[PDB]
């Protein structure tokens, strides 16, 4: 459970940052 | 962190099996470590509970303060019982148990417990949720993750906490954020779980079923797969496994390895645990390495291995297979570590240190089994030899460190216990432990000095006592008698033979299921004590003999025959040459086997703690009178003696009462009949040579019947007596052999000879030459009476001389002795390397040659003094120490005070899992930890500092009152001297051991050691911080043990087979050797500081190397439960440390021999010599005797089980090895 929550939160932050980067490149 | 109640929590956890961390943190939260806590609610206590819990289920049978007051040990124990009940009732879930304990149960508890059960932590109250949260680390629960989802963690990378929490989206941040440090590892909960068949001590019916129906009882120890439901299934499975393994051995690992262990490059590390394998079909004939190969032996000597005990060539084969596996594996380990180190530094060759000895061992064993052409033998051409330790020449090999080569080309490696170079250098640089010994003179030198001339009296006494090997006189009719020297040598030889017989019998006896199979009932030395005591009691009361198993029956027969023969020789010492020799035995007409009466010092000390002096005397006398009135034979013999003594036809009961009181005074108010080895250690003045204590302890009463003391408790004189024939039979033999020699040679007694020699000295006080001769004569008397003291070192030098002789004559025995000694050397050197790698204090300070700090020197002084003080004050009887350790538990006390049924100590004893599981390692660690605690307490008391153990709780863990601890402080202040440096010395030695407070000191140290150091299941660095040098050493040893138990091989082995016995054997061997080496290193550093500054570096380099530490390990390993001592099995005669006409005379003399020993074939397993056999025995020890003694003595150092060798090897592999350096 803890591993799932930690990885989910981390993935949300990483996807947020990657989306910002991608929209910046466009 | 510690708060004075740690021992109480630890004991309350082992009893009522429950997490120690759980109970401790419950104390943390509830009370923050105060015994009486002021609470507005009303509950006041260490656990903070008045409520209904208190009376509850806990008392109402004893006068209880209860709601008002609770005894802290009782409070903690009761709370621990409640927590264990809750934890068990909630399966293994400690968090739900903690919720039930904090929130109670029923009124508000059960709703919250059910809410817990359905997840639903929101329904659980806030305080209970926080309580569970603060217990998250210490408590183990299936719900721990769910509570976590509903910080002093070591940083993975970067800065602490915020850097990895608020940021580090990269994996390491995730790994940190999901960490959740446990801090809850229990070695016996996680690593080694007590199964049903471990820890289960058999009932008598189960014992008989096992004895009758189990072929090899060691197969009871293994539990593969699911545990059998009932003992019948376990017996069936054991028998099936035994038949399968016996069938498999024909093509098993013994057969596979019988050809080329190391010529084929066999790697024992990649091996299954090889449990079934007992070396059996293992004859190592490596094809190639067999150049020449005669089928016929050269002599009737040689042929096979000349051991005289049954089962030889088989236990030797097991030792050989284990040693080959271990040595090949250690070679592989050393090569792998060298490769790993070359990764770091490619330019470093390193040394294998095992493959040379292992290759030569394979070659020797191959030639031994193939009968010809030892290829391990070196080419001795261009070798000048020179250099003799005991008349044995040798050449140092430049190629191999140490490792000299003998005259025939046989090369003895370094750390081989017998090689002359290591023996010599060990003699030159030996830490304080080098003593006077027997270096004064020998029989041959004294014969030359005194039989030489100058007096009629001096020469008369010399002719009676000493025999001249070669003399210009060469008396044709000098004496048709044995002489004292020949009697002494003959008695030594016969005693040694019967000691080897007893060793074999005792090993068989103590391998039986009662002590080996089930849960560990007793330590090894305690099993030895129980068997010896059973034999002695059966000897004294023959009705007990029907209760002995056949093996104990054999043991009792051997002991009875030995003591009967000794009595026969004392009664008729004219059986030797002298006809005017008469009955040195004290009280004849008492026709029965005399097992020596020796009384424990500490049994008397306990019986003086209550009923001080007149009470114990009256108890002894009254038990003797119970014997007198009860049995008519006792009455008859006592009446006869009293009639003879007082010259009165009739004996009144007042006379026998006075006699009993006078004889009991000798025990109660004197320590003459006790153990008292230290007074015998003193040699000056010839005072103690008169008055043999073993014979004067003799009385006509029976110590068997018991008298109730004024408090109603029962005491019999047998309770005082020391059995165990480990210190007792050898010492009795030393004294009585001296007396028998003096009377058989000279018609006079020991006293008369002493006075006559003193008269000769007083006469020739003027002449220096005559004075030297009289002193040599006195030295002869000291050697004969056993005053002497040969030291441990005579074992290996005697072995070296005898093995040289074997090399001259008995080839196969020669090579087998070399093989066993080389195996012992490799075992000990591998231990030294591995433990020098692993244990931190060892490598960091003590195994290093560099001198230690001044504070470290003070700590070493304290540790060695603590070991010495332990040696003075430790109870010798294993029963006494076991009962002292067990009885202090709360269960025995509560049963003795309140219980209506008797029960028994060792039935209500809590007992650490360290004792139940892994008993031998546990005993070694208790001994060393107690010595360390003694040193720490003594040093702190003399320094004035207050120990952590002065505090009330740890004293409550023992039976140490406030007052007793103050008495201990006064005792240390009174008998111990604080040196100018850290050196510690004792005043009067004897008087200190005689103080009653010494037992309180020992008990304090032992219980503190158990409770604090050994009882916990967890080792930490902080734990090692508190204790001193010996304490840190043994805590690091305990940590090493736990590391090994967690090693992949050992963990897998325990999962596959359980079998804690094998792991215990391995770890106990390792711990014994390592503690021996550590003690050697500490004493060496102390002796280095004893030297001046310039010499310290050279001495430490010379005396602290793997060879000498390894030789110390072999020489001084404890071997606690060993039947008899390793010196006894092979020991030189005290006085005897070292043309064709005499030849032909000896020939024509032995041409005639017709004694039954020559006529008959030797008995298989028991000589059982009588007086005729002893008189007709040769004085020289035969090669069979030496060889069997060597095998028995190395049976302790070199294990017979290949499996324990593999386990030791894998422990070392998981640990690592040093690998030397350079050349």
């Amino acid at each position: 459970e803890l591993l799932s929550k930690v990885w989910s939160e981390n993935q949300k932050k990483l996807e947020e940052k990657a989306r910002e980067k991608a929209l910046a490149d466009v | 962190v510690p708060s004075d109640y740690d021992g109480l929590f630890q004991k309350a956890a082992d009893a009522n099996g429950v997490s120690y961390d759980l109970l401790r943190k419950v104390a943390w939260t509830e009370s923050r470590f105060v015994p009486t806590a002021k609470s507005k609610t009303g509950p006041l206590g260490m656990m903070q509970f008045t409520k209904a819990t208190a009376k509850a289920l806990g008392l109402r049978v004893t006068d209880g303060p209860d709601d008002d007051r609770l005894n802290p040990e009782l409070a903690i124990n009761a709370a621990a019982k409640q927590l264990a009940g809750l934890v068990g009732k909630f399966d293994g879930d400690e968090l739900k148990a903690a919720l039930a304990y904090n929130q109670g149960e029923g009124r508000l508890g059960n709703p919250q417990l059910e809410a817990y059960s359905k997840g639903d932590f929101a329904s659980i109250s806030e305080e209970g949720r926080n309580y569970m949260r603060n217990l998250l680390d210490v408590a183990k629960s299936p719900m721990a993750g769910q509570l976590e989802t509903f910080n002093s963690r070591s940083t993975f990378f970067g800065f602490k906490n915020a850097a990895e929490a608020e940021l580090s989206n990269s994996v390491a941040g995730m790994a940190f954020r999901a960490g959740r440090l446990d801090n809850g590892f229990d070695v016996f909960k996680d690593t080694i779980t007590p199964t049903r068949w471990n820890s289960h001590i058999w009932t008598p019916e189960e014992l008989e079923k096992i004895r009758t129906e189990v072929k090899n009882p060691a197969y009871i120890n293994v539990v593969t797969g699911g545990s059998p439901e009932n003992l019948d299934d376990l017996i069936k499975l054991a028998n099936e496994n035994f038949e399968n393994d016996s069938r498999a051995a024909e093509a098993g690992l013994g057969a596979k390895l019988s050809a080329g262990i190391i010529g084929a490059g066999v790697d024992p590390l990649s091996y299954v645990p090889m449990v079934g394998v007992t070396g059996k079909g293992f004859k190592l004939i490596n094809k190639a390495l067999v150049v020449g190969a005669e089928s016929a032996a050269l002599n009737v000597a040689s042929e096979g291995l000349r051991t005289s005990v049954a089962g030889g060539d088989a236990d030797y084969a097991g030792a050989a297979l284990g040693g080959f596996v271990f040595g090949a594996g250690m070679s592989a380990i050393s090569d792998a570590v060298a490769a790993g180190l070359k990764r770091s530094k490619p330019e470093a060759e390193f040394d294998n240190e095992f493959i040379g000895p292992m290759m030569r061992l394979e070659a020797r064993e191959t030639a031994r089994n193939a009968n010809s052409a030892d290829l391990s033998r070196m080419n001795t051409e261009n070798m000048k030899f020179e250099g003799e330790h005991n008349g044995v020449p040798y050449e140092d090999l430049p190629t191999e460190r140490g490792a000299v080569v003998l005259h025939d080309g046989s090369v003895l490696s370094a750390s081989n216990p017998i090689n002359p170079k290591t023996l010599k250098e060990f003699s030159e640089v030996d830490p304080e432990k080098a003593a006077r010994g027997i270096k004064l003179a020998g029989f041959t030198e004294i014969g030359l000095k005194t039989l030489g001339s100058d007096d009629a009296d001096i020469r008369r006494v010399a002719i009676d006592l000493v025999r001249s090997p070669t003399g210009m006189q060469s008396g044709a009719s000098g004496k048709f008698g044995a002489t004292a020297s020949d009697i002494h040598e003959r008695l030594h030889g016969t005693d040694q033979r019967t000691y080897n017989d007893l060793y074999k019998a005792m090993s068989d006896a103590m391998k039986d299921p009662e002590f080996s199979t089930g849960g560990a009932k007793m330590s090894r030395e305690e099993t030895r004590y129980t068997i010896y005591r059973r034999a002695a009691l059966a000897i004294e009361r023959p009705e007990l003999q029907k209760a002995l198993t056949p093996s104990e029956r054999i043991v009792m027969d051997i002991i009875k025959r030995h003591f009967d023969t000794k009595r026969e020789l004392m009664e008729n010492p004219a059986i030797f040459g002298n006809t005017k020799a008469v009955s040195i035995f004290p009280e004849s007409r008492h026709k029965g086997t005399y097992v020596p009466h020796v009384y424990d010092r500490h049994a008397k000390a306990l019986m003086i703690q209550r009923y001080g002096a007149e009470g114990l005397q009256e108890g002894i006398a009254r038990s003797w009178m119970n014997s007198y009135v009860s049995r008519p034979e006792v009455k008859a013999r006592v009446d006869e003696m009293l009639k003879e003594l007082h010259g009165v036809k009739e004996v009144t009961p007042e006379m026998v009462e006075k006699y009993a009181m006078d004889k009991a005074y000798g025990i109660s108010h004197s320590d003459q009949f006790t153990n008292s080895s230290i007074i015998e250690e003193n040699i000056e003045g010839l005072v103690g040579i008169e008055n043999n204590s073993f014979l004067e302890a003799r009385n006509l009463f029976d110590s068997d019947l018991s008298i109730t003391m004024p408090d109603g408790q029962q005491f019999s004189v047998n309770d005082l007596r020391d059995f165990d024939m480990f210190r007792i039979m050898p010492a009795y033999d030393r004294r009585v052999n001296g007396d028998i020699a003096i009377m058989g040679s000279t018609g006079k007694t020991t006293k008369e000879l002493k006075d006559e020699i003193l008269a000769l000295k007083a006469k020739a006080e003027g002449d220096g030459k005559k004075t030297g001769e009289v002193h040599a004569l006195m030295d002869t008397v000291k050697i004969l009476t056993g005053r002497a003291r040969r030291n441990q070192d005579t074992v290996w030098e005697t072995s070296l001389r005898a093995i040289n002789d074997l090399g001259f004559f008995a080839k196969n025995a020669y090579m087998g002795a070399q093989n066993i000694t080389e195996i012992a050397g490799m075992i000990v050197t591998g231990n030294v390397r591995a433990l020098g790698h692993g244990i931190p204090i060892l490598r960091d300070t003590l195994y290093k040659s560099k001198p230690v700090s001044a504070k470290e020197l003070k700590e070493l002084h304290a540790s060695l003094f603590g070991k010495e003080v332990d040696q003075l004050i430790r109870p010798k009887r294993a029963d006494i120490v076991q009962r002292l350790r067990e009885a202090t538990d709360t269960g025995p006390a509560v049963a003795n005070i309140v219980g209506t049924l008797k029960y028994s100590t060792q039935e209500l004893a809590a007992r650490s899992p360290w004792t139940k599981l892994l008993n031998g390692t546990t005993n070694y660690l208790l001994d060393a930890a107690r010595q360390g605690m003694l040193g720490d307490v003594i040093s702190a008391t003399l320094t004035g500092k207050t120990t952590r153990w002065e505090k009330e709780g740890f004293l409550r863990g023992a039976s140490v009152t406030p007052e007793q601890m103050a008495g201990i402080k006064s005792l240390i202040k009174e008998h111990m001297v604080r040196g100018e440096d850290g050196k510690f010395t004792v005043k009067d030695k004897q008087a200190f051991s005689m103080d009653p407070r010494a037992m309180d000191l020992w008990r304090l140290a032992d219980k503190v050691a158990d409770e604090a150091m050994l009882r916990p299941h967890k080792v930490s660095l902080q734990d090692s911080h508190a204790f001193g040098a010996l304490g840190k050493m043994v805590m690091q040893f305990k940590s090493f043990t736990i590391k090994s138990l967690n090693s992949k091989f050992l963990r897998t082995f325990y999962d596959g087979y359980k079998n804690n016995r094998a792991i215990d054997a391995a770890l106990s061997i390792i711990t014994s050797m390592g503690l021996a080496g550590g003690f050697y290193a500490m004493a060496a550093h102390v002796k280095a500081y004893a030297l001046p500054k310039e010499k310290r570096k050279e001495y430490l380099e010379r005396a602290l190397d793997p060879t000498m530490i390894a030789h110390a390990a072999l020489s001084r390993s404890s071997q606690l439960g060993a039947p008899l001592a390793m010196v006894d099995l092979v020991g030189g005669v005290l006085g005897f440390e070292s043309t064709s006409r005499e030849v032909m005379g000896a020939m024509g003399s032995n041409l005639l021999e017709q004694m039954p020993s020559a006529g008959f074939v030797a008995n298989v397993g028991a000589t059982l010599m009588n007086a005729a056999g002893v008189v007709n025995s040769p004085n020289k020890a035969t090669e069979q005797d030496f060889m069997t003694g060597l095998m028995n003595s190395t049976k302790e150092l070199v294990p017979n089980d290949p499996l324990t060798q593999q386990l030791v090897l894998k422990i070392y592999e998981a640990n690592g090895v040093n690998l030397r350096e350079r050349r």
